[PDB]
C-alpha cells in the first residue's frame, strides 16, 4: 500500500506539471511544492520556490521568502529591517522569533518573548509558548520553562514533550514515562492529519522520535547506574554516523545535557562545534567552544589563549582563522605550538605516554595549519619556501604516518621546484646561473620525489595524484644521479599495485632517450609484468607494433621478459590483437580510402610523389599474400588489375610519360566503382571468411579486453561470436561480441580509423571524478556519477570500445518520435532555409531571428514526451527523470573543465532503463571546438531546449543547478588531482598532436591549455580579475549555454534546436 | 529609375534589390544580387548608383544606366559588411565589418584595396559620418562607440551601459544630437559640443530611453531633427520627440492575438525629406510607407519573396 501511495502522487505530478506548462499560476505552484514534498523530493521543490520567487514576489515580504528558503540568517536581519521601519505587527514578530528558534538563538528568543508581552492577540499567545519553552530550556532557567509549559496544551505533541523534560529534571520518572508515550501518540495521529502536505516536519518527526528515544535513555541514566558506557557509546556512534543539520543536533544534545555537562562529553561537543564551522555557522561554534574552555569569548583580546585544554584551544584557533581574524589566528598558532612543545619536553614524567602521544599528534596538526596559513598569508617566494618546508617537515616528524603531512611536504617541495623553474623562464625571457639553478632544483626535487613516495604508501586506494606527480619529476628530470637513486629507492619501497593506475603514462615513455630514465621504466614495467600481466599485455602489444623503432624494440624486450613466465598469454594476446586489426579495416576498405586520396593528389593537386606514397603501402600490403578467404576473394576480383595498374605506374616512374600513367588510372577507376558498389552491402562480417584464427579461439587465458582488475576473479575469452554486425556509417565500425568464461557476453565496437588513446585518458579522468563524487557525502547522497565505457587501443588506427547496454542516441530517440508523430525529422532546418536561403552568412542579429523563428514553430516536448510515453509506470518515469537531470548536469560541469566540444545529438545518449546520460566521441577536448576557423562552437556544453524541457518544469532552478554546484564544488576542492590527470596528457608526448590542429613550440600551447583549465577550477574562467564563486560561475555558464546568440551560430548539424 | 525624383530601394534574403515608385507601390526595376543577403543599402549623395553591402563585398548598381549590373564591386574582406556611408563630396565610402574594421574606400580610383583601415577588437555593426565629414562614429559588438577623427587619425572611445552590443548609431543633420541603440533595447542620446574646425567635438549624455524590451535594430533622426525613430525586434518602429524624448507615434506589425509567434522584425527605416513620412523594412517581405503623425499605413510595397532587411530613400534636387 505504501509503494502504491507515491504512485498516485507521481501520476498527479505529471499532470500538475502539464497544467503549469499551459499557464504558470500561484495556485499550481502551491499544489506543486506540496506534491513534490510528499514525494520526498526536497531539492526539486526548492527549485519550485526559486521560480515562485523570480516570477511572483507575491507571498511577499522578502523576510517570508528567506524564511521559506531556510535562510534564517537573512530573514532575521530582513525582519529587523521590516520591524524598525514598520510597527509591532503581530505576524512580523512570530517570524522574527521562528528565525531565532531555528538559529538556536535562545538568548534573543527568551528576551523577545518576555520584553514583548502585551500580546493582546490570543493566537499570538498560543504559539508564543511553544518556542519560549525550548528557549528557556537552552538557557538553564527551569522556572521560565515551567511557566511557559503551563501555557502549552497537553493536546499538542509539543505540550506533552516539555512535561517529560521538566519531570526528568525534577526527578519524576513515572510522570516523564507517561508524557513520552502521550507525546508519541499525539504525533502519530498528527502525521495522519497532515497526510503528506507538510513541512520538513515529516523529516523533523525523525528529530522528535530520535529525541524521544534518546530522552528514554536519559531516563535510563538517573537511578540504575549501569549503562554509563553503553549509553555514551551509542550517543557517540549515532553521531559520527548521523548526518543531521546543525539545528537538529542542538536539540539532541540538549537532551543529553540533562545528564552530562559538556566538560565530560568534550569529544562530543568538539565534534559538534566542528560541524558548525564546516557548515559555516561560526558564531555558534564559537559559543560551544567558549563554553568548553570556560573562558571569555576572548574579550581579553590582546591576551594569550589558555592552554588548559589543548584540543579545544586548537579548535578555537581554526575557528578564528575560518572566521575573520586570521593574522591573529596565525599568531596564536606559532605561540601555542611553542607552549605545546615545552608542555611536552618538560612535563613528561614517564608514567604518561598516552598523553605525550596524543599531544604529539595535535602538534603535527598545528604545524600543518602553520605552514598552510603562512602560504595563504604570503604566497610562495624566496622567504616563505624555507619556512613552510620547515613547518611541514615538523608535521612529518610529529606524526610519521598521516598522509596529509607527507603529502603537504611533497607538494611544497614540488612547488619549490616549479617556483624557480618558472622564475628562470622569467630570467631567460629578458653558466653561474645554471650551476646555481641545477643546485637549486636538485635541492627540492629529491625531497619531493621522496615525499610523494611515503605519501603514496599512505593512501593505497586513493593516490592517483601523488603517483602521477612521482612520474612528473621522474620523467622531467633527465636524470641526475641524486634524483634517480631516490626514485629506485621508492620503486622498491612502494607496492606494485600502485603503478597499474598509470600504465598508459609509463608506456608513453618506453622509448625515452634519457638512458637512466628508460632503465627504470623498463625494469618497473617488467615487474608489473611478473605480478599482473594482463594489466600489461594489450598496451605492450600495441607498442610493439609501432613505426617508431625505439618503441617497438623496447616493447618487445619487456614482452620477451614476460614470456619467461607467461609465454602463452603473451602469445595469445599477440595474435588476438593482430587479427582484430585486420578485421577492423578490410583490404578493399583500405583501397577505397587510398584511391580517393590518390585522386585528390593527382587529378586535383598534380602530386604524383605524394600519390605514389599513398598506393605503394597498399601494394606491398598485399605483396605478403592473402591469409584469409576474404583476402583471397578480394585478390581474385581485383588483384591482377591492381598488380598491373602498378605496372603502368612503374613504367612512368622510368619513362616519365603521362600516357603510361593514364593506363594506370584507367585500371584504378575500374576497381573503385566495383568496390564502391559493394560497400553498402557490408552489413555483416563473418569470422570464417574474415579471420579464421579468431573463430578457432577457445578457452584462452587472455582476459576480456578491459575486464582485468585484481580483487576480481579473472574473466577470460572463452569464445568469440562468429558474426560481427557492421554498423553502416562513414567509418563502418564493427560490433564485435565475446563470450566470457563466467558465462556472460561482452560486446565491443571495433573501430578502424580513430586514435583511441585520447578517449582512454578521458575515461581515466572520469574514473577519478567518479571516486571524488563517491567520496563527497552530498554527491553520494544523490548518486552523482559519470557512466564510462572500456577503452582498449590496438594501434594508432584502431581499438576497442565497451558497448553500453540499453542506450540510444538523442538523435535516434528523436528520429523515432518525430516519424511516429509524422513530423519531418529535419524540420527546424527546413524552416530556417525557407526563411533564409543564406542562413550561414547572416549577421549575428539576422541569425537570432531565423533561429527563434524555427524554434517558435516546432514543438519542444519530443524528448520530454517520448520519455513519458516510454515509462511503464509513473514512479519509474519520475525516477528516470531524477537520474537524467542529475547525470546530465554532472557531465555538463565535468565536460566543461575537460573543454569537451562537439556535443551534437549523436554524441550523447540516454540509457532507457535508468534515464542516466552517456557521452561518446572525445575527439574535441579543451577549447579546440571553439578555436576552430570554420563554425566555431560558442557553447560550453549542450543545455539545449529539449534537454531543458525533459527535466522537471522549474528545471534549471531545481535539481540541475543544485547538482551543478555540488559537482563543481567537488571539482574545485580536488582541483589538483584533476590537474595532475589533465597535465599528464596535455604534456603526454604521443598525444600532443591534437592541438597542432589549430593550423587547420607545443610547449607554449600546452601551457595555455592547462592554464585555461586552472582558470576554470579557480573561478577565473570569465573575467581575468574576478574570482567567481561556484553559483556565480555556474549561473554564468548556464547563461552561456542557453544564449540564442550562441546557439544560432552552431553548425546546423549540432542541432541547436534539439 | 534614378531619374524619378523619388528613389526607394528594398533588399533582403531573396537575391534581388527592387526599386519602387514611392507614390504607387509599383515596383520599377529589380536587380540581381545573388550569393548573399543584403545587409545595408545606401544611395550615393550624387544619386548616381546605390550601394549594397553584403557578405564579403559591397556591390554598387547604377541608378542612371537604368539596367545593367554592378558598376563597382569591392572584395577581399572576410565576414559580413554591416554598414555603408558616403562622404558628401562624391568620392569617399565608409564601411563597418564583422572583421572588426572601419574602412575608407576611394570611389574615384582602382584597387580592391581601401584607402584606410581603423581596426577594433569585436565586430562593427554600424558606421555613420558626422555631418562635418571630419569624424566617423563606429559602434562595435563589445559595446564601444568610437569617434574616429578622419584628420588626426585620433581615435576616442566611449561606452554607455555596455557589456552589450551597440546595434546602430545615428546623428541628426544639425549635429546637435547623437544617438545609439543596443541589444538590450536601450537608446542613448548625447549632446554635441560643436568644437569643429580646429576641432574638439564632445559628447555630453542626455537620456537613456527604455525604447524596447527586445533587440533594437536601428535608430534614425528625421531631417527635421524633430523626431528619432527606433526599429526593433519587438516588431515596432517607435518615433520619439527630440524636445521631450517621449513617444510620439508607434508603428507596429504584431498579430492581434498572443498565439501567432510574431512573423516579422522591424529591420530598418528612413524618413522622407520633409520628415512627414517614414519607410519601414520588415521580415514579412514588405516595405511600408507610414504617416509619421497618424501612424497610418499609407502604402505597402509587396514583391520580395523572402525577408526584407534594407531600405534606401532619396529626396534631392
Ligand atoms: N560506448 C558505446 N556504447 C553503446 N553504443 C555505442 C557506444 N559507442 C558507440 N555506440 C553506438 O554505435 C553507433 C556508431 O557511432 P560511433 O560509435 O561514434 O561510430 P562512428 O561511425 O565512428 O561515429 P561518427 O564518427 O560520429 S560518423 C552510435 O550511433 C552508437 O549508437
Ligand atoms: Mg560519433
Ligand atoms: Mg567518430
Amino acid at each position: 500500500e505504501r509503494a502504491a501511495k507515491c504512485r498516485a502522487y507521481a501520476k498527479a505530478l505529471h499532470y500538475k506539471e502539464l497544467e503549469f506548462q499551459k499557464g504558470p499560476t500561484p495556485a499550481i505552484l502551491e499544489s506543486l511544492i506540496s506534491i513534490n514534498n510528499k514525494l520526498q523530493q526536497p531539492e526539486a521543490a526548492a527549485g519550485v520556490l526559486e521560480y515562485a520567487m523570480k516570477h511572483f514576489g507575491e507571498l511577499e515580504i522578502q523576510a517570508t521568502w528567506y524564511e521559506k528558503l531556510h535562510e534564517w540568517e537573512d530573514a532575521l536581519v530582513a525582519y529587523d529591517k521590516k520591524m524598525d521601519t514598520n510597527k509591532d505587527d503581530p505576524e512580523l514578530m512570530l517570524g522574527r522569533m521562528r528565525c531565532l528558534e531555528a538559529l538556536g538563538e535562545w538568548g534573543q528568543l527568551h528576551q523577545q518573548c518576555c520584553e514583548k508581552w502585551t500580546l493582546v492577540n490570543d493566537e499570538t499567545q498560543a504559539k508564543m509558548a511553544r518556542m519560549a519553552a525550548a528557549a528557556a530550556w537552552g538557557l538553564g532557567q527551569w522556572d521560565s520553562m515551567e511557566e511557559y509549559t503551563c501555557m502549552i496544551p497537553r493536546d499538542t505533541h509539543d505540550g506533552a514533550f516539555y512535561r517529560a523534560v521538566l519531570a526528568l529534571h525534577q526527578d519524576l520518572f513515572s510522570l516523564a514515562q507517561q508524557c513520552i508515550d502521550k507525546a508519541r501518540d499525539l504525533l502519530d495521529a498528527e502525521l495522519t492529519a497532515m497526510a503528506g502536505e507538510s513541512y520538513s516536519r515529516a523529516y523533523g518527526a525523525m528529530v522528535s522520535c530520535h529525541m524521544l528515544s534518546e530522552l528514554e535513555e536519559v531516563i535510563q541514566y538517573k537511578l540504575v547506574p549501569e549503562r554509563r558506557e553503553i549509553i555514551r557509546q551509542i550517543w557517540w556512534e549515532r553521531l559520527q554516523g548521523c548526518q543531521r543539520i546543525v539545528e537538529d543536533w542542538q536539540k539532541i544534545l540538549m537532551v543529553r545535557s540533562l545528564v552530562v555537562s559538556p566538560h565530560e562529553d568534550m569529544r562530543t561537543w568538539l565534534k559538534y562545534a566542528s560541524l558548525c564551522g564546516k557548515s559555516g555557522r561560526l558564531a555558534l561554534a564559537h559559543k560551544t567552544l567558549v563554553l568548553l574552555l570556560g573562558v571569555d569569548p576572548s574579550r581579553q583580546l590582546d591576551h594569550p589563549l589558555p592552554t588548559v585544554h589543548p584540543q579545544v584551544t586548537y579548535a578555537y584557533m581554526k575557528n578564528m582563522w575560518k572566521s575573520a581574524r586570521k593574522i591573529d589566528a596565525f599568531q596564536h598558532m606559532q605561540h601555542f605550538v611553542q607552549t605545546m612543545q615545552q608542555q611536552a619536553q618538560h612535563a613528561i614524567a614517564t608514567e604518561d605516554q598516552q598523553h605525550k602521544q596524543e599531544l604529539h599528534k595535535l602538534m603535527a596538526r598545528c604545524f600543518l595549519k602553520l605552514g598552510e596559513w603562512q602560504l595563504n598569508l604570503q604566497g610562495i617566494n624566496e622567504s616563505t619556501i624555507p619556512k613552510v618546508l620547515q613547518y611541514y617537515s615538523a608535521a612529518t616528524e610529529h606524526d610519521r604516518s598521516w598522509y596529509k603531512a607527507w603529502h603537504a611536504w611533497a607538494v611544497m617541495n614540488f612547488e619549490a621546484v616549479l617556483h624557480y623553474k618558472h622564475q628562470n623562464q622569467a630570467r631567460d625571457e629578458k653558466k653561474k646561473v645554471t650551476e646555481d639553478l641545477s643546485k637549486t632544483l636538485l635541492m627540492y626535487t629529491v625531497p619531493a620525489v621522496q615525499g610523494f613516495f611515503r605519501s603514496i604508501s599512505l593512501s593505497r586506494g586513493n593516490n592517483l595524484q601523488d603517483t602521477l606527480r612521482v612520474l612528473t619529476l621522474w620523467f622531467d628530470y633527465g636524470h641526475w644521479p641524486d634524483v634517480n637513486e631516490a626514485l629506485v629507492e621508492g620503486v622498491k619501497a612502494i607496492q606494485i599495485d600502485t603503478w597499474l593506475q598509470v600504465i598508459p603514462q609509463l608506456i608513453a615513455r618506453i622509448d625515452t632517450p634519457r638512458p637512466l630514465v628508460g632503465r627504470l621504466i623498463h625494469q618497473l614495467l617488467t615487474d608489473i609484468g611478473r605480478y599482473h600481466p594482463q594489466a600489461l599485455i594489450y598496451p605492450l602489444t600495441v607498442a610493439s607494433k609501432s613505426t617508431t623503432t625505439a618503441r617497438h624494440n623496447a616493447a618487445n624486450k619487456i614482452l620477451k621478459n614476460m614470456c619467461e613466465h607467461s609465454n602463452t598469454l603473451v602469445q595469445q594476446a599477440m595474435m588476438v590483437s593482430e587479427e582484430l586489426i585486420r578485421v577492423a579495416i578490410l583490404w578493399h576498405e583500405m583501397w577505397h580510402e587510398g584511391l580517393e586520396e590518390a585522386s585528390r593528389l593527382y587529378f586535383g593537386e598534380r602530386n604524383v610523389k605524394g600519390m605514389f606514397e599513398v598506393l605503394e603501402p597498399l601494394h606491398a600490403m598485399m605483396e605478403r599474400g592473402p591469409q584469409t578467404l576474404k583476402e583471397t576473394s578480394f585478390n581474385q576480383a581485383y588483384g591482377r588489375d591492381l598488380m598491373e595498374a602498378q605496372e603502368w605506374c612503374r613504367k612512368y616512374m622510368k619513362s616519365g610519360n603521362v600516357k603510361d600513367l593514364t593506363q594506370a588510372w584507367d585500371l584504378y577507376y575500374h576497381v573503385f566503382r566495383r568496390i564502391s558498389k559493394q560497400l553498402p552491402q557490408l552489413t555483416s562480417l563473418e569470422l570464417q571468411y574474415v579471420s579464421p584464427k579468431l573463430l578457432m579461439c577457445r578457452d584462452l587465458e587472455l582476459a576480456v579486453p578491459g575486464t582485468y582488475d585484481p580483487n576480481q576473479p579473472i574473466i577470460r575469452i572463452q569464445s568469440i561470436a562468429p558474426s560481427l554486425q557492421v554498423i553502416t556509417s562513414k567509418q563502418r565500425p564493427r560490433k564485435l561480441t565475446l563470450m566470457g568464461s563466467n558465462g556472460h557476453e561482452f560486446v565491443f565496437l571495433l573501430k578502424g580509423h580513430e586514435d583511441l588513446r585520447q578517449d582512454e585518458r578521458v575515461m581515466q579522468l572520469f574514473g577519478l571524478v567518479n571516486t571524488l563524487l563517491a567520496n563527497d557525502p552530498t554527491s553520494l547522497r544523490k548518486n552523482l556519477s559519470i557512466q564510462r565505457y572500456a577503452v582498449i587501443p590496438l594501434s594508432t588506427n584502431s581499438g576497442l570500445i565497451g558497448w553500453v547496454p540499453h542506450c540510444d542516441t538523442l538523435h535516434a530517440l528523436i528520429r523515432d518520435y518525430r516519424e511516429k508523430k509524422k513530423i519531418l525529422l529535419n524540420i527546424e532546418h527546413r524552416i530556417m532555409l525557407r526563411m533564409a536561403p543564406d542562413y550561414d552568412h547572416l549577421t549575428l542579429m539576422q541569425k537570432v531571428e531565423v533561429f527563434e523563428h524555427a524554434v517558435n514553430n516546432t514543438a519542444g516536448d519530443d524528448l520530454a514526451k517520448l520519455l513519458w510515453l516510454k515509462s511503464p509506470s509513473s514512479e519509474v518515469w519520475f525516477d528516470r527523470r531524477t537520474n537524467y537531470t542529475r547525470s546530465l548536469a554532472v557531465m555538463s560541469m565535468v565536460g566543461y573543465i575537460l573543454g569537451l566540444g562537439d556535443r551534437h545529438p549523436s554524441n550523447l545518449m540516454l540509457d532507457r532503463l535508468s534515464g542516466k546520460i552517456l557521452h561518446i566521441d572525445f575527439g574535441d577536448c579543451f577549447e579546440v571546438a571553439m578555436t576552430r576557423e570554420k563554425f566555431p562552437e560558442k557553447i560550453p556544453f549542450r543545455l539545449t531546449r529539449m534537454l531543458t524541457n525533459a527535466m522537471e518544469v522549474t528545471g534549471l532552478d531545481g535539481n540541475y543547478r543544485i547538482t551543478c554546484h555540488t559537482v563543481m564544488e567537488v571539482l574545485r576542492e580536488h582541483k589538483d588531482s584533476v590537474m595532475a590527470v589533465l597535465e599528464a596528457f596535455v604534456y603526454d608526448p604521443l598525444l600532443n598532436w591534437r592541438l597542432m590542429d589549430t593550423n587547420t613550440a607545443l610547449n607554449k600551447k600546452a601551457i595555455q591549455i592547462i592554464n585555461r583549465v586552472r582558470d576554470k577550477l579557480t573561478g577565473r574562467d570569465f573575467s581575468h580579475d574576478d574570482t567567481l564563486d561556484v553559483p556565480t560561475q555556474v549561473e554564468l555558464l548556464i547563461k552561456q549555454a542557453t544564449s540564442h546568440e550562441n546557439l544560432c551560430q552552431c553548425y546546423i548539424g549540432w542541432c541547436p534546436f534539439w | 529609375v534614378g531619374s524619378d525624383p523619388v528613389i526607394l530601394a528594398t533588399a533582403g534574403y531573396d537575391h534581388t534589390v527592387r526599386f519602387w515608385q514611392a507614390h504607387s507601390g509599383i515596383c520599377t526595376r529589380t536587380v540581381q544580387h545573388q550569393d548573399s543577403q543584403v545587409n545595408a543599402l545606401e544611395v550615393t549623395p550624387d544619386r548616381s548608383m546605390i550601394a549594397a553591402a553584403g557578405y564579403q563585398h559591397i556591390r554598387m548598381y547604377d541608378l542612371n544606366s537604368n539596367n545593367p549590373n554592378p558598376i563597382i564591386s569591392y572584395d577581399g574582406v572576410n565576414k559580413n559588411i554591416a554598414s555603408v556611408g558616403f562622404h558628401e563630396d562624391g568620392r569617399w565610402m565608409y564601411t563597418g565589418g564583422e572583421d572588426c574594421t572601419a574602412r575608407i574606400w576611394d570611389l574615384r580610383s582602382r584597387n580592391l584595396q581601401c584607402q584606410r583601415i581603423f581596426q577594433v577588437n569585436a565586430p562593427i555593426n554600424c558606421v555613420c559620418l558626422h555631418p562635418n565629414q571630419a569624424e566617423l562614429i563606429v559602434g562595435d559588438q563589445s559595446g564601444a562607440i568610437h569617434i574616429w577623427d578622419l584628420k588626426t587619425d585620433h581615435n576616442e572611445q566611449l561606452i554607455p551601459e555596455p557589456e552589450v552590443s551597440i546595434t546602430s548609431a545615428h546623428i541628426d543633420p544639425d549635429a546637435s544630437y547623437m544617438a545609439a541603440v543596443n541589444s538590450t533595447g536601450n537608446c542613448y542620446v548625447w549632446n554635441l559640443t560643436g568644437g569643429i574646425g580646429d576641432e574638439v567635438t564632445q559628447l555630453i549624455p542626455k537620456t537613456k530611453i527604455p525604447a524596447h524590451t527586445r533587440y533594437a535594430l536601428q535608430c534614425r533622426f528625421s531631417p527635421d531633427s524633430t523626431l528619432l525613430a527606433t526599429c526593433s525586434a519587438d516588431q515596432t518602429c517607435k518615433i520619439w520627440r527630440t524636445s521631450n524624448f517621449s513617444l510620439m507615434t508607434e508603428l507596429s506589425i504584431k498579430s492581434g492575438n498572443p498565439g501567432e509567434s510574431s512573423r516579422g522584425w522591424m529591420w530598418g527605416c528612413a524618413f522622407s525629406g520633409d520628415s512627414q513620412y517614414i519607410v519601414t523594412a520588415s521580415s514579412d517581405n514588405l516595405a511600408r510607407l507610414w504617416c509619421v503623425e497618424t501612424g497610418e499605413i499609407k502604402r505597402e510595397y509587396g514583391g520580395h519573396q523572402k525577408a526584407v532587411v534594407c531600405l534606401a530613400f532619396n529626396d534631392s534636387v
